[PDB]
RNA sequence: ACCCACUCGGCACCUUACGAGAAAUCAAAGUCUUUGGGUUCUGGGGGGAGUAUGGUCGCAAGGCUGAAACUUAAAGGAAUUGACGGAAGGGCACCACCAGGAGUGGAGCCUGCGGCUUAAUUUGACUCAACACGGGGAAACUCACCAGGUCCAGACACAAUAAGGAUUGACAGAUUGAGAGCUCUUUCUUGAUUUUGUGGGUGGUGGUGCAUGGCCGUUCUUAGUUGGUGGAGUGAUUUGUCUGCUUAAUUGCGAUAACGAACGAGACCUUAACCUACUAAAUAGUGGUGCUAGCAUUUGCUGGUUAUCCACUUCUUAGAGGGACUAUCGGUUUCAAGCCGAUGGAAGUUUGAGGCAAUAACAGGUCUGUGAUGCCCUUAGACGUUCUGGGCCGCACGCGCGCUACACUGACGGAGCCAGCGAGUCUAACCUUGGCCGAGAGGUCUUGGUAAUCUUGUGAAACUCCGUCGUGCUGGGGAUAGAGCAUUGUAAUUAUUGCUCUUCAACGAGGAAUUCCUAGUAAGCGCAAGUCAUCAGCUUGCGUUGAUUACGUCCCUGCCCUUUGUACACACC
RNA sequence: GGGUCGUUAGCUCAGUUGGUAGAGCAGUUGACUUUUAAUCAAUUGGUCGCAGGUUCGAAUCCUGCACGACCCACCA
RNA sequence: AGCGCCGUGACGCAGUGGAAGCGCGCAGGGCUCAUAACCCUGAUGUCCUCGGAUCGAAACCGAGCGGCGCUACCA
RNA sequence: AAUAUGAAAA
């Protein structure tokens, strides 16, 4: 076939393995309390408060209820 | 060899697109046919549509009519009849 | 002059090979590695080249004598098997012709190829032996091409990263054709499966059909092909495998340094023709009797009705079998194989048509059927896979299959209206009956059928019968365009296809050329299957109607065998 | 010696009056074939032999020079 | 220096005031395995350029261009 | 009766 050359500038970068969110230990902060909920978690049978929900556009979202799962409180 | 130029190709489109009386019959009868008609069919020893139309001028159709209508009056008599050709005698007594 | 025998000397000849020879051949070309009767001349690879030069003869043309430089691996001789011949002999083929038929090539359109075009117009194939071919009748798929976007289904080993996280998925906004998070923003989700790298595989309708298997075609639809042991030859090789006659046939009868065999042909298998026979048959029928309808009115005729029953297998399906074996007769030839005519017979061309079909080969076609593959390329901004849209159809032209016609042997309308091969759904949706609605396509509610049971008697067309016509580019043809109506399909647009109305061009029997064809054959006429969701002008089959002319030939194109010639052997290109 | 004419792709030939280089051969590439040859398609190469007038600007118009090609060069 | 001539398809050459012909060559199509030849068809011409005259010219007459030929003798 | 030619290696 004929010689390969691409009009589009470059795409193969991809999105990041992981976000590196380090720690993680976004929990909460607490004097050596029960430190509780610094978010709330998900109502959903699905998840049963084993998600932090998210927050976009100060909306929450839950990644494992997934997709269209949508909270404005 | 076998493979022209593209200029001996362009004469395919210099090629260019350059490449290698009627009888009047009757149709409608007047006074004067329907005179002829009736005086001359008492000849014709074989009349059908075709001998009408070569010897009378009558446009085919008419000609048709008119063996129907020479049948009615009796002057004709059939040796055969079909819906393509039929084949009509004088009425002759000789035969 | 003959005849018979002999002899000497010639011109030769016939048979053999003791012998000679590389062989063809030779009574000399013998008496030759067992090499010596006498003697003259000539040659040392082929060309250069009988050239130059020097002589010499000649009026001249030229004759005699006669080099070298240089160049080259063959040149050449005799036989072998082929191939080939405008060589001969024999027998043959509608892919050949004759006598013809139908056509094509002339026009329009479908379709394939080339050319052109383009981002792509994917590609293989180019005399028979490519071009309605790849079962290739492509809207997405197919698809291999083009413009773009994903995904990885990169096995496995090791090294790195590394659960104070390898990694994955993300709604929504941007971006993108796109409710593809692909990627960006965003914070969540997931948790050893991975990711990165080194290797290594995997895929490819990527290249190579000239590196291959397999398959097919073709040589090659003709009758050809091979061993064993013998015979000839130093040998390639030859005979067997052939003079004649015959057959479709290397089919036989015969001949015979060959005998006996093997594949091929044949024999064979299937299908198509006869079966009043066996076996039968609510998935085929028929008749009779019941019940019933009509006319007759009737006694007879034509129908409807299987739980009305009974009988039967003629027609129909079959299983096993019979039959055909050129049977018999008359002519004709080694007088054999065989052929010709007649008789009977369902059939007397191998009874018809096919299936299978040998030795050897092509540098035929295919790696775009194959999880069959060698080698090369590529392998993650892949030539992999997949998604969106084009393209395979694009049109100045050339070519090849064809489908329409150019009309009165018709066109049209209304009647009569009779086949065959075959195919069809069930847990998935086929073949569809009947009823209803609509001009139509079609829509609608049900029905039978896994099928000799229902589609389906596939009630096909051509055909016939009765009417409109009119000799006219006309009611022939309906290409070409418009408007509209449905179907298949997610999607039709570059109109899938059907229908309605309108448009009505070329086409006047086709130039040089050329295809096919000997009887249910050509041709006309459609039907079924194939591919198929829809679509046929395509092929594979089937049936209806059903000719003319042959019954021969080697004149064109070719084939097989024998003889022959050859300076050909990648073989008359 | 004078008068005239012409010199452009590696080569050859057109050009054209004042807007810019065309054709063939050659070379490179691809198609083609087993590979070449041939053929086809594309590309390359051209300050137009050196100094002017301006048609804005010359390859072509014009004056020089360096090549060359022609024509003519006491006299009785 | 003077005078005369020619110029027409790619090529050679005709041809008259109503407009372009011949042969060759080219092009298609067939035959051929392919080419040649052969068979059936077809095209292609600012008639050197400009202007004028004419109803219209290739032709007529001017301009130009290119290519030719003749004259060049008496001393 | 006319019927010429078919590139180089393999």
């Amino acid at each position: 076939r004929k010689k390969k050359v691409y009009t589009t500038p470059k795409k193969i970068k991809h999105k990041h393995k992981a976000v590196k969110l380090a720690v993680l230990s976004y929990y909460k902060v607490d004097a050596e309390g029960k430190v509780t909920k610094l978010r709330r978690e998900c109502s959903n049978p699905t998840c049963g408060a084993g998600v932090f929900l998210a927050n976009h556009k100060d909306r929450l979202y839950c990644g494992k209820c997934h997709s269209v799962y949508k909270v404005n409180a | 060899l076998s493979k022209a130029a593209k200029a001996a190709a362009a004469l395919a489109g210099g090629k260019k697109s350059k490449k290698k009386d009627r009888a009047q019959h009757a149709v409608i009868l007047d006074q004067e046919k329907y005179d002829r008609i009736l005086k001359e069919v008492p000849t014709y020893r074989y009349v059908s549509v075709s001998v009408l139309v070569d010897r009378l001028k009558i446009g085919g159709s008419l000609a048709r009519i008119a063996l129907r209508h020479l049948e009615k009056e009796g002057i004709i008599k059939p040796i055969s009849k079909h819906s393509k050709q039929a084949i009509y005698t004088r009425a002759t007594a000789s035969e």
